Formats: C-alpha cells, structure tokens, sequence
RNA sequence: UGAGGUAGUAGGUUGUAU
DNA sequence: ATACAACCTACTACCT
C-alpha cells in the first residue's frame, strides 16, 4: 500500500505586490497589475449582432451574482475589477448584411463557404484598420450561430436550403496575422443566452446560475487582449527557461508535416513574468513522426536561448522542455550541442492517457488537488484537478485524471517539476478559473499550433498571445 | 475613528465584504459585523457601544431587505441619537445598492438624506464614498492592501483549507501476486504454420522467432494441434519470470523489454480467455472491449446492495469495465469503468451517438461513491475465492479482487 | 555604428532601419498596447540625414 | 467560437518477426 | 502485409 506526498498550492501574484490563490478574487480585493485606461471596442455583424453586444457591454458593469458566492465568486462590474472603462459608447460599429452573410452561407463546398465568409469578415476590419482614423483596441466579431454551425470542418449542409482549414475559428484568426489585430470572437447566443430556446421553450445554454461566471472570462479575455496583465507568478525562480512543445498535423499541403510550436515563460529583471510564443513551425516531412529533426531542434533551441540572452544578458541556467511526446537520442543529442556547459537541459514528458483513478472511501466527493503519487526517482502522478478547499467543489466533473509526469531526459528534482508543473497551471490568460489541469506553457502551444497550420502563408507570426487566443 | 458599516445580515452580504474590505485596505478603520467570526451572546450592547463611543460615521447599506429589518431598523436608531448628540448633519450616509427598492419606499429615517448610488456602478460609488471621506475629513491612515489580505485570510478563508489528517483512496489497480515459475518457448517449428490463428487456442500464447512462447505445458495444445503430440520435451527454452521482471536477462537473444511485452500480451490473452469464461455480454469499442452483465443475469441486479442494471427513462443501463495489464510501476491490472445503455433488457443500441449522450446525461448524477462502489461490486462478483481470482495460464495466475490503497497525509473536511 | 559611412544612401538606410526594427518587433512581439510611438531623435542624426 | 472537465468516435507511427 | 504492445493526433458530444 503506497503513499502520497502533497503539493502546496501556488500563489499568484496581484497589484500593490499582494499574493492569492484564486484568481478571481485577487482581482476583486486589490486589481490586476496593468493601469489600462480604457477599452475601445471595434464591433462587427448584423445590427441585431450589435444590438445584443451593447446589451450585454451595459449588463457587464452592473454587479452579477451565481447560484452559490462560495463555490463560484461574483462579479462586482468591469470597472470595479478592473479599474478601467469599457463602455457601449467607444463602440465602432462596421455593418455586416444579412443578405451578405445569406449570399456565401449556403454554399455546396464548406472550404468555399467558410473561406467567403471569413473573406467577408476580415475585408471589413482590414479596410477599418487602415482607412478609419479612430483607434480600436480590440475587434469583437459577433458571429450568427448559423455561420459557427454550418463551417466546421465536417459540417454538413442540409440539401433544402443549399489551402486554409474549414474552420471559422481558425482560418479567420491565421489571416489576420499579418495586420497583427487581437480580435474576440462571440457567438450570439453566447451573450443572448435567453433569446435562444429549444422546441420545449427553454434556453438551449443555461446561464442562469453561472452568470457571473460568465462576465469574469469574458472580461478577463477582453482585458487581457487589450494589452493588460490580471496576475503573474510569485514564486518562479531566477535562472530557469520553461519551454512547451507541441506537435500539429497539416493537411493544407499534398504532403502530410507535424508543425512543432512553442511556448516561453521566464523572469525578466524587472520580476515581471515573460509568457510568449515560439512560433516558425519546424516541420517534419514524415508522416506519423514527432520528432524533431537535429537541424530544426538546434534552430528550436537557439532561437529559445537567443530569445532569452536578449531579454535578460545571459544564458538561461536551467532549460525545461515540457512535451506531451517523448525526446528520442538524436533530437536531444542535438539539442545538447547548442547549450553552453552553464545551461542544464532537462526534457520531461507531460501525459494524460495513464488510467489511474483514486476513490475516496467514505465521501462523495473527490481527492485532494495537488495530490501527488511519486513513482520513482523519475515518475510520478499529479492530481492538477480534483477538490479545491477554498471553493468548496471539484474541477473535475466525475472523477479526475492525473497526470504521468516524467523526467525523460536530464537530471532534476522531481518534487522541484511536479511544483513548477503545478505553479504553471495557475497562468491561463484565456479563462478566468481556479488553475486548470495541463501547464499554461502546453496549453498556449497548442493555442498557437492549431492556428499556424491553418494557413500556409505565414512567414514571420507576432509572438503575442492576444493574436492568437 | 471607526467607521460602522449596517445591512442585512444574510441578504447583503456580497456586497458588504466588497466595500468593508476595499475600505480597510484604503487605511480606514471598518467595524461591520461580519469581519468578526466569534460574536458573543451580548453583542447588541458591543453593538450599541461602538456606534455611540467609536463610531464617527455610519455607512448604511439601503437594499429591500434591509428596509425594514429589525436589527438594522434599532441601530438606525441608535445612530440617529448619537447623530443628534454629536451636531454631526452627516453622520448617516445611505449607500443606494438595489434597484428594486424605489426611491419612493424608503423608510422614515432616510428618506431626507442624501444617498449614494451603487447601483449603476460599485465604482462610481467607491469613488462617491472616498470623496465625501476626504471632503469632510474622515480619519484615516495610510494605505495598506496588507490589513485587506490579513483580514481576508482570516475570517473569508478559515474553514476552507487542507488539514493534517490520514486518508486512505481505493485506486482500480489489480495488484498480482502469483506467477508461473517459468516461461516455457516450445520449438514446434513449422506445426502446420504454428495454428496461424494463434488466438483462437486453449491457451494465451504467441509466436516468436521459431518457438511458440507460452506459460502452459506442451501437450496442452494437442487439441487444436497434433503434431505436438510426438513433440518432445528436447526442443524448448525455459526461462525464469521472476528474474525477466528483475530486470536481469540480457544478451542478444532477447531484450528485456521485448520479454516484458510478451508478458502484457499474454496477460491480456488469458484475462480475455477467463472474462469470456464468466459468460458476460463483451462491448467492442473503437480501440478496447469491455464486460458488462445482462438485465436477467442477477438477482435482482444488486450484488452487495450496490446496484448494476437500472433504467433511466426508458432504456436499461449497466455498468462494465475494462482490463489491461501493465508491468509499470509493478505487475497490475489498469481497471477503467463504463456504462452502457440497451433499449430492452438483453439488446443494444446500434447507434451511437444516442449511446454517448445518455452516457453523458446519466454520468452527471454519479459521483465518487457511486463509481467506487459499483466498481468494487462489479470487481468482486468476477472473484474465484475469497480473496483473489485466477486466469489460466495446469498453471494459472491469480490477482487479487481488493485494489491496492494509497495514504495522503492531507485532506479536507467537507 | 552606421552613421559614419561615407554615402548617405546606407547610412540612412541602414539606421532608420535600427530605428525601425525594435518598433516592429515591439508591435509584434510585446504584449504592451502603444497608441503613439514617441521616436526621439538626437541632432547628430538629424542633421547627416538630408540627401 | 466565454472556458474548463469528462467521454466517445476514427486514423497513424515505431522496436521485433512471420 | 498479418498478429501484438507502446505511443500519437484529429474531431464531436454533453455539464456547469
Ligand atoms: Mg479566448
């Protein structure tokens, strides 16, 4: 019968240099670090498009409350979080028609339609951008829930009203990459919940009790995309590199390739945290292989260090890799040429697909989160989802998974990971939650991976997050 | 000095924590009753004391429920006296929070008074609230976010923490116990290419280099096969299991890891022979299969008052798990659960999308208890004695039915 | 390190191209939001920047 | 595509050795 | 090209 060791939960960081576990409520108490002094909101679609979004802009500010204040906080307003104005008057409003949007939705061919659309999409905020001498911060694109429903990539069309990926999504956030437009895109059901019902006279999406919710994301999601920081890590340490690869398949080409993006995280010397990409998708031309090739992986890892002297003086003294794939001999070989003899390259492996549960005997509720299994000096277990004391309830919705981390190559603590793995958690920028399962390094690659192999014609991508998220 | 903060005491409570806590962080000093966890039996005189000997304003949160509460309604009163005591025209402020309550329905006592109005924005108020303070001179100190977060932590943040207590978790890992003493390769070269079908023997075996690899004897496999019949006993490889799961072979006949594999494969071989041998109803999934029992098959349904067929509207539900045998960390059986519906009592339901959406409507309304306690029942009804259960292998190996438990040092407390 | 080239043409090239790049790679790069790029120019450059 | 979680459906690759 | 184990990704569906 095996034991278990626990994790102490990480604190982040909040304004005035004051510490807390959850996100939401640091934010309420004290505020986030950044002093932005205001939103100016760019908004796209049909005038009933606009109509629920300045609807929903003016039900933002006033307090909005959920079922239980303990399980899941309240929202105070925009403004008393966040101690800056985003109102329904600095809207900009570019009309998209109805019989515009009607004209390319019923098409026979979805690549063709949802090309047309996103086209149609992003004529208007280009020519905004350029042409109008009024400043947007950011572009929300109110998007009818028939365009989400009928361009997915193996959306049908019903045969009554009949490169780049087929996806809305993907495909309208990989053009506008070169014009460099942090953009929200919503669903008009999504902040008109209640105009939307089903054949039983209900509201498809029920928001009633998780309002407040809600309107902590997407505020959360519009502040960070207008150039604010909510929070940032208080206990990382000074030296250290954390790297997160992920693979993609790209199916824009004849030729199969798996497009490796990462992300970075570190401390500069003004104790603010570095959350970036790294983009460029070293490709790999065989198919069914994630593996780097040593050419690609010595570029990978210089242009990581390089990144790094530039932004601090000197050479990182510890480099992690976190990858949900297992380095093999050549890439790590490889690898290892271009660190200098100060720099430590430790490549640990991040997994999910491990099939073990642990049932509380005498409960009905779940383990303890930070819970962790170590299975030997290079393996362990931990529980990144499970029973939060401070909110009274469980992440997870039935029983969670844990995570098979596991130092692949290198020398380190394995304690030392698993606390750094589980202080990485606590970073999400798109989502205003208590920590999440996966690293926010992981997460954001692939964020950024499932938009760099949507279209080809992607030279040099920015390497902020809110072109991407 | 103090700056009394009145409302509703169960009603209004979200936003008096906002403003009290956004106040002491600004250097004020707040009194408000529920910055206090330990009130005592005789507060209303505590109450009573503070408003006529500390306070020097009083802050009165103006909703529907604390229009006309009793409590609230008393220290109205008392604030009032001292107002009158004090010649202090501004030592009752109304802070407007609730839309609902009409500015035509306040009560006797404020309906003079000029209100502040939270309820378009928190903000405006706050900033309402810190300029009325610094215009009539309110005593204050420095600011301090520190005395906010001390004072969060302590009374918000309390009862909802981890503490030093053992726990014990069931996991769903079949430690093994037993194991063949050795692994016999026979040398029955051609055979007729060897049974070619292999897994539709007696036995779990499988074909190596030129020997047929198996826990079992020779003569075992004459049934299906003949020609080992005359095959002699000359013509094997004998090798120890307990020195393979050491990780003591070694040289260029076998690697280690490739013996390892072909443990799991016979493993999971001879768990899918004995699952078959319980003569349960088998589910093929996209990439596993799973055992699950018939509507008929118990009586009634409930092995250990746990329950395992049940209907949810009009289909039959029934638990089912999954094996697969594992050699990392220690030999063990990875046990995942499952659920599947049938529209009769012994039938399926071809389709799947209606599979996985009552599958996923019937899993919100489960929970830990549940899964444990049907995965432990549906565990030990398979058990061939009091304390394990066998898979053939003359020899056989047997697993324990009780899965291996961990100890947490921390946990919580509901 | 540009400006003392003997033509005019690559000295200005080379350090309005200096200039040039960190803003870029600030716009792209950096998670700041800048309305006006304020681009303080000192007298030597000024001055050996005229065709 | 507000966001996480839990599952399901498909495909592929790698070391051996017929 | 078949059998297996051990890893890998893509695309939905439902809950709150
Ligand atoms: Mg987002």
């Amino acid at each position: 019968m095996k034991e278990l060791i626990y994790i102490e939960e990480p604190k982040i960081l909040f304004a005035h240099g004051q510490k807390c576990t959850d996100a939401r409520d640091g934010l309420a108490l004290f505020g986030p670090l950044n002093n932005l002094y205001g939103i100016k909101s760019g908004v796209i679609g049909t005038k009933q498009g606009l109509k629920i979004f300045r609807d929903y802009l003016d039900h933002i500010q006033k307090p909005i409350y959920n079922s239980n204040s303990i399980t899941r906080p309240m929202f105070p307003g925009f403004e008393a979080v966040f101690d800056c104005k985003w109102e329904s008057t600095g809207i900009t409003f570019k009309e998209v028609t109805n019989e515009d949007i009607g004209k390319f939705l019923y098409n026979s061919s979805t690549h063709k339609r949802t090309y047309d659309l996103v086209s149609l999409f992003i004529d208007k905020i280009i020519s905004a951008n350029k042409n109008e001498d009024e400043n947007v911060d950011v572009w929300f694109v109110i998007v009818p829930d028939e365009i989400y429903k009928y361009c997915r990539p193996n959306s049908v069309l019903p045969k009554e009203m009949v490169n780049y990926d087929a996806q809305f999504h993907d495909q309208f956030k990989a053009r506008l990459l070169k014009h460099t437009i942090p953009t929200q895109i919503f669903r008009e059901s999504t902040l008109a919940w209640r105009d939307f019902k089903n054949a039983f006279g209900l509201p498809i999406r029920d928001f009633s009790k998780i309002e407040g919710h809600l309107a902590w994301t997407i505020s959360t999601a519009a502040f960070y995309k207008a150039g604010g920081k909510p929070w940032k890590l208080s206990d990382v340490r000074n030296g250290v590199c954390y790297l997160g690869l992920v693979y993609k398949k790209v199916e824009k080409s004849k030729n199969p390739r798996n497009a490796c993006c990462a992300a970075q995280m570190f401390l500069d010397n003004g104790d603010g945290t570095v959350f970036k990409g790294e983009v460029g998708p070293w490709y790999n031309p065989k198919n069914g292989q994630y593996h780097l090739e040593p050419k690609e992986a010595k570029a990978l890892l210089s242009q990581s260090l390089q990144s790094y002297k530039e932004q601090i003086g000197e050479y990182p003294k510890e480099v992690f890799i976190h990858a949900k794939t297992r380095f093999n001999h050549q890439e790590w070989d490889a690898f290892l040429e271009v660190t200098p003899k100060e720099t430590n390259l430790v490549g640990v492996t991040i997994s999910k697909t491990k099939p073990l549960k642990l049932y509380k005997t005498e409960g009905d509720y779940t383990i303890l989160r930070g819970n962790a299994y170590v299975v030997n000096e290079r393996s362990a277990f931990l529980w990144t989802v499970g029973y939060v004391p401070k909110i009274q309830t469980a992440l997870s919705m039935e029983v969670p998974n844990p995570l098979f981390i596991e130092i692949n190559k290198g020398e380190a603590d394995i304690k030392q990971v698993l606390k750094d793995i589980l202080s990485l958690t606590k970073l999400n920028y798109n989502a205003c939650i208590f920590a999440d399962g996966e690293p926010v390094t992981l997460r954001f690659a692939d964020k950024i991976g499932e938009i760099l192999t949507a279209s080809t014609d992607i030279k040099t991508p920015p390497l902020a997050f809110k072109y991407y998220i | 000095n103090k700056i009394f903060i009145s409302h509703a005491t169960p009603d209004d409570n979200d936003f008096t924590r906002w403003l009290a806590l956004k106040l002491i962080g600004l250097g004020y000093e707040v009194w408000c009753d529920i910055l206090f966890l330990d009130k005592g039996v005789d507060f209303w005189s505590n109450i009573e004391k503070v408003i006529r000997e500390d306070t020097c304003k009083f802050l009165l949160v103006s909703s529907s429920y604390s229009n006309q509460r009793e409590g609230v309604l008393k220290e109205l009163a008392v604030a009032a006296k001292v107002k009158k005591q004090l010649k202090d025209d501004k030592f009752i402020i109304p802070l407007a929070i609730d839309e609902q309550l009409s500015y035509d329905d306040i009560n006797i006592d404020i309906v003079r008074l000029n209100a502040i109005d939270f309820k378009m924005s928190w903000a405006r108020g706050l900033k309402d609230i810190l300029e009325a303070f610094e215009k009539q001179k309110v005593p204050k100190e420095v600011a301090d976010a520190s005395k906010s977060n001390l004072l969060y932590q302590q009374i918000f943040l309390h009862d909802k923490s981890v503490i030093e207590k053992e726990e014990i978790y069931d996991s769903n890992w079949l430690s093994i116990l037993s194991f063949p003493e050795e692994l016999r390769f026979h040398e029955y070269n051609w055979m007729l290419p060897k049974r070619f079908d292999v897994r539709e023997l007696t036995f779990p075996a499988v074909r190596y280099k030129n020997y047929l690899c198996t826990f079992a004897w020779a003569y075992d496999f004459t049934y299906h096969l003949p020609k080992t019949e005359t095959y002699h006993k000359s013509k094997t490889i004998r090798i120890p299991t307990e020195e393979i799961l050491s990780g003591s072979y070694d040289s260029n006949f076998i690697r280690n890891a490739e013996c390892k594999r072909l443990i799991v494969q016979l493993l999971n071989k001879a768990f899918e022979l004995r699952m078959k041998d319980k003569e349960v109803q088998e589910y093929e999934m996209s990439n596993k299969t799973a055992y699950w029992l018939e509507k008929g098959k118990l009586e009634k349904d409930k092995f250990e008052k746990t329950m395992l067929v049940g209907k949810q509207k009009d289909k039959n539900w029934h638990f089912a798990i999954s094996g697969a045998s594992k050699l990392y960390p220690f030999p063990v059986l990875m046990i995942s659960s499952h659920i599947f519906f049938t529209a009769d009592g012994k039938k399926l339901i071809d389709s799947s999308s209606v599979q996985h959406s009552s599958r996923r409507r019937q899993g919100k309304n489960w929970w830990n208890n549940t899964w444990r306690t049907k995965l432990l029942a549906f565990i030990k009804y398979l058990s061939d004695d009091d304390t394990s259960f066998y898979l053939e292998m003359e020899e056989k190996v047997f697993v324990s039915n009780e899965p291996v438990k961990f100890k947490g040092n921390v946990s919580y407390n509901i």
